[PDB]
RNA sequence: AGGCCCGGGUAAACUCUGUCGUGCUGAGGAAUCCCUAG
């Protein structure tokens, strides 16, 4: 399980559901196209680095 | 007011004094308040909650002006003094006594000498350049003053 | 004829006088000098306008505070507010204009708290 | 010799969740299928629960396993009313399903059973959830039907020393397994034919004395 | 009441372990016990403050090896505690290079190298009789550190960190130091104090002025000679290229200010501490 | 000297916390966490007069030894009392300094950058945690894991706060935050 | 008529420093309710 950091361009206004959890739009940050959006507890704001783990998660709420 | 409605939508509170500066963010996300009850004030509107964050001055706030990046603010009090703020952090960060620096002495009814009239040395206007760099600082005087900001 | 500044400081309720005279370098706080008030946990947030300034800014001057009211928090906080206050008012009114400046700039990158007193009023909100 | 305290986090132990249990002071004693058969019965709500004697047989062959005697134990009860109930490595038990009734009814009536001798508590009814009282080196599994086979003796043996792990034993009426699945971490099946909780207790603990060495 | 120990790090604290729980830290200014310390199960053993700053480690009869802090005042604060072996510890000493480095010589066969704010031992070590009780710390400039042990009725030995260069037995071995030069060494048996060149593992020359048996050996006052002390009730002082007190004694070892040498601190089985600072 | 001790005027150069460690070369270890966790401003003990909620992502501003602080007045340690917990950081960082010879601050910043998880269940749903959230959660349960095991025991919130500071700086199998970390990780993996 | 004299029943906190050392000398189930800066 290898560690990708990540940050953050855009916070998905009128999508994120089920509570607290903000949905996210992510530009990853070793190779600094490739952006995926990703489900994210707590407080989060633009330019905010993230870390996940395995990136083959491509699902919503 | 609401331009796209053309009603009113809110009158706003907190301030002990008529308030005698408004500025608007060139983001659009924070208006500032600058009343003579020597104080400033942030107002978040635009999300949920309505917030306000006051700037305890010392003086009768003259004047508010937007750096062009939204990231700090300067404001004119009665002093004769600017002074500059953090916007996210709310926090001043630096600020000019300029009261020496604008006098425009002696107009005729001033049995006072030039050096002593209070009411010629402070800012009415104060403005940033494009750049971010200087500013623009002027009042009921003859000498418009022209300041920077990280120096 | 003597170089004397009279000078505040706030908390809640704790207020206190600061007068500060041509001196020899001495604070002292109800009698008491400076290293002395203010139960020990507490005496590094008096020191923090000295070692800001630096002692070379201090050895010329004598600070004497008289401390009423509040608690031992609040008394802290009017002391060291009387101290920054008491050196940037007497280096306005005898020593240069430009030091003045200069320790307004150390004292607010520190704090502002140690020259304006913010009282919280409270949060009715909308 | 002195049993696991609640200070303790580092032994590497056997915690035994009983859930979805079956205490129910009604009108006082508890619900059993010896003399409610009529009411439960009479009020046609699936018969197949007054279970409470496989708990009670579980805690006399629990509490008197070996793996008592070394204290590595620490049992738990969860019932259908939010009760969650610490049982005791130390506390001893009557023989008999009566007087173990009625000592379930005063432990839901003051909530607690205080030893004759000694000061401290023996059997303590205790907050939800069971996370809160599960040690952080933890391995929340649960006896299974749909799982597929797993050597208990190799799982555990597959266990490091210091992680210990809290097992769901079904003692319930009737039901699947989404009793525990916010708190299980897996699921493991031990035979290919059905087995009860006291059985399946009893295979998991002399199992798990052959590999904890109890001897 | 016996007395077992006294030690200074490389400050105004001679520490002095007599066998009991109470171990007296000492002012070496106004030769007082400043702190009566210690809250010890049976009996103290080996104990010394760390040489830098005031950090003491003793360790305890069942084999729980204490550390804790100690201050100018009454700061007994156990800073952490060991338990891992159940035979009573003899000696624990620091490391002059690390900080945090301690080593324990038991009453066992193994003796160990320990790292404080871990709770496991860092480094093992086996081969010894039973009861192998004293050791030490072979500085190096630029070399390696190694470590020596000197046994009840076996050898003395000295390995890196395995390189183990053990020597010879003739006597039980109670009193072993090395020099400041890390490369010569002093094992003192009974009859005779025995001088050690390390430098090819050399074998011994052999002294003998005590009648009776050595208890313990220090090093002196200029760095140069060295004072060794029996349990006949007499000590004396050797050269270091030729090489009185009153009932017979155990750990008599002298204090040194600085550099210059303020004491000689004489530890007695009775209980009296001759410490003196006038000299000759 | 105006009026100011010996340990004081002895270190007057820089900043130090608690007089005695200096700011000017702690790092972090994550460039996630290394904008939220405060080592930029310098401050001589964690009592302040800041007001870090008059609107979010202030507590991101304010020092890190002041959230210890704070975290450390909770109901175990009876909320009104905060000399108590700048007393338990100093006894704190002594005990980290005698334990360890290592930058006491060093450790405690490295021990809650080791201590906050990054993968956290949606209670099922398994999203990353913010690292506002990983800071605030690593604060809480290395507080939790000093009171929770200083609980009936002699030794004290200062050595129990010490232990799981060093510990949480190892990040080792023995610390209470680090387990709760890999608990929490341990049911996202399981879950996702 | 009463009054006497003598007996019976400007803070808490906090700081700092020292003596003892968990020692019936144990903080409250399910539930439901409240609460966002002095």
């Amino acid at each position: 399980a290898p560690v990708k950091f990540v940050k953050v361009t855009r916070v998905l206004g009128r999508t994120g559901s089920r509570g607290g959890v903000t949905q996210v739009r992510v530009e990853f940050m070793d190779d600094t196209t490739r952006s995926i959006i990703r489900n994210v507890k707590g407080p989060v704001r633009e330019n905010d680095i993230l870390v996940l783990l395995e990136s083959e998660r491509e699902a919503r709420r | 007011w609401s331009v796209q409605t053309g009603q009113l939508l809110d009158r706003l509170s907190g301030h002990e004094g008529p308030v005698s500066s408004l500025a608007f963010a060139p983001d659009g996300s924070v208006l500032v308040s600058g009343s003579w009850d020597r104080t400033a004030r942030i107002w978040s509107i635009f999300s949920r909650t309505q917030t306000s964050e006051p700037l305890q001055l010392q003086s009768d706030v003259l004047d508010v002006a937007f750096r062009p990046d939204s990231k700090q603010i300067a404001i004119s009090t009665l002093d004769g003094q600017l002074t500059f703020w953090s916007v996210s952090e709310a926090q001043q960060v630096s600020g000019v006594d300029g009261r020496r620096d604008v006098s425009g002495g002696r107009r005729i009814t001033d049995r006072r000498t030039a050096a002593n009239v209070a009411g010629t040395k402070n800012f009415n206007t104060i403005r940033y350049s494009m750049d971010g760099t200087c500013l623009l600082a002027g009042g009921n005087s003859k000498y418009i003053c022209l300041y920077s900001t990280t120096t | 004829s003597v170089q004397a500044v009279q000078v505040f400081g706030k908390k809640k309720n704790a207020t206190a006088v600061a007068r500060c005279v041509q001196g020899k370098g001495l604070i002292k706080v109800n009698g008491k000098p400076l290293k002395l008030f203010a139960p020990e946990i507490l005496r590094a947030k008096l020191y923090e306008p000295i070692l800001i300034l630096g002692t070379d800014k201090f050895a010329d001057v004598d600070i004497r505070i008289r401390v009423a009211g509040g608690g031992h928090t609040s008394q802290v906080y009017a002391v060291r507010q009387a101290i920054a206050k008491s050196i940037v008012a007497y280096y306005a009114k005898y020593v240069d204009e430009h030091s003045k400046n200069l320790l307004k700039q150390e004292l607010i990158q520190f704090d502002r708290s140690l020259l304006v007193a913010d009282p919280r009023r409270c949060e009715p909100k909308k | 010799h002195v049993p696991i305290p609640p200070n303790d986090k580092d032994t590497k132990r056997l915690i035994v969740v009983l859930s979805n249990a079956s205490l129910e002071t009604y009108k006082y004693t508890l619900l059993n299928s010896d003399e409610h058969i009529g009411i439960m019965r009479k009020m046609n709500r699936d018969i197949s629960d007054a279970r409470p004697d496989i708990t009670h047989q579980c805690l006399l062959t629990l509490l008197d396993s070996p793996i008592n005697k070394a204290g590595k134990l620490q049992i738990y009860i969860q019932t259908a009313k939010g009760v969650l109930i610490e049982v005791s490595p130390t506390v001893r038990i009557p023989r008999t399903f009566k007087r173990f009734a009625g000592l379930m009814v005063q432990l839901l009536h003051r909530l607690s059973i205080k030893g004759t001798n000694t000061n401290e508590k023996l059997l303590k009814v205790i907050q939800n959830p069971i996370t809160d009282h599960l040690p952080p080196n933890c391995r929340k599994v649960t006896l299974s039907f749909d799982a597929p086979l797993v050597r208990v003796r190799d799982y555990v043996d597959t266990l490091g020393p210091n992680e210990s792990i809290c097992v769901f034993v079904g003692a319930m009426a009737k039901g699947p397994d989404n009793f525990a699945d916010a708190y299980v971490d897996e699921k493991i099946s031990i035979s290919n034919y059905s087995l009860s909780a006291s059985v399946a207790c009893s295979k998991f603990c002399h199992a798990c004395e052959d590999a904890w060495d109890i001897i | 009441w016996p007395i077992s120990h006294i030690s200074f790090p490389a400050t105004n604290d001679l520490f002095a372990v007599t066998a009991g729980p109470r171990v007296e830290i000492f002012s070496i200014r106004k030769r007082e016990p400043l702190k009566t310390i210690g809250r010890f199960d049976s009996e103290a053993h080996c104990g010394e403050i760390r040489p830098d700053g005031r950090v003491l480690v003793a360790g305890e009869d069942t084999g729980r090896m204490q550390v804790f802090d100690v201050g100018q005042g009454t700061r007994a604060v156990i800073l952490k505690t060991w338990h891992i072996h159940k035979q009573p510890v003899w000696v624990t000493k620091w490391s002059p290079t690390e900080l945090t480095t301690l080593m324990s010589c038991s009453d066992d066969k193994t003796v160990r190298l320990w790292d404080l704010p871990s709770n496991d031992p860092t480094r093992l070590f086996t081969g010894h009789t039973d009861y192998v009780r004293c050791g030490a710390f072979m500085p190096g400039s630029a070399n390696s550190n190694l470590l020596v042990s000197g046994s009840y009725d076996e050898t003395v030995r000295v390995w890196d960190a395995g390189a183990v260069m053990t020597f010879k037995h003739a006597d039980p071995i109670e009193d072993v130091l090395p020099l400041p030069s890390g490369t010569t060494l002093l094992a003192a048996s009974g009859n005779a104090i025995s001088v050690l060149d390390l430098v090819a593992a050399k074998p011994l020359r052999l002294i003998t002025n005590h009648q009776k048996t050595v208890t313990s050996l220090s090093l002196a006052s200029q760095g140069r000679r060295v004072v060794s002390g029996s349990l006949d009730g007499h000590v004396k002082v050797f050269e270091t290229t030729s090489w009185p007190s009153p009932i017979l004694s155990l750990s008599v070892i002298t204090a040194g200010a600085s550099h210059d040498d303020r004491h000689l601190a004489v530890g007695m089985q009775s209980g009296v501490l001759s410490i003196r600072t006038r000299l000759s | 000297y105006d009026v100011l001790p010996k340990e004081v005027l002895a270190e007057v150069g820089s900043v130090k916390l608690f007089n005695r460690w200096s700011y000017d070369d702690i790092e972090i270890r994550d460039i996630s966490l290394t904008d939220y966790i405060q080592i930029r401003a310098p401050v001589y003990i964690p009592h302040s007069a800041g007001r870090y909620a008059v609107k979010r992502f202030r507590k991101a501003n304010c020092p890190i030894i002041e959230r210890l602080t704070n975290s450390l007045m909770m109901h175990g340690r009876n909320n009104g009392k905060k000399l108590m917990a700048v007393r338990i950081v100093a006894h704190a960082f002594e005990i980290i300094h005698l334990m360890t010879d290592q930058n006491p601050i060093q450790v405690a910043v490295d021990a809650i950058v080791n201590c906050g998880p990054r993968e956290d269940s949606t209670r099922r749903q398994a999203v990353d945690v913010s690292p506002l959230r990983r800071v605030n959660q690593a604060i809480a349960l290395l507080t939790t894991g000093a009171r929770e095991a200083a609980f009936r025991n002699v030794k004290t919130i200062a050595e129990c706060l010490a232990e799981e500071l060093i510990n949480a700086a190892k990040g080792s199998s023995n610390s209470y935050a680090i387990k709760k970390k890999d608990e929490l990780e341990r049911v996202a993996k399981s879950n996702r």
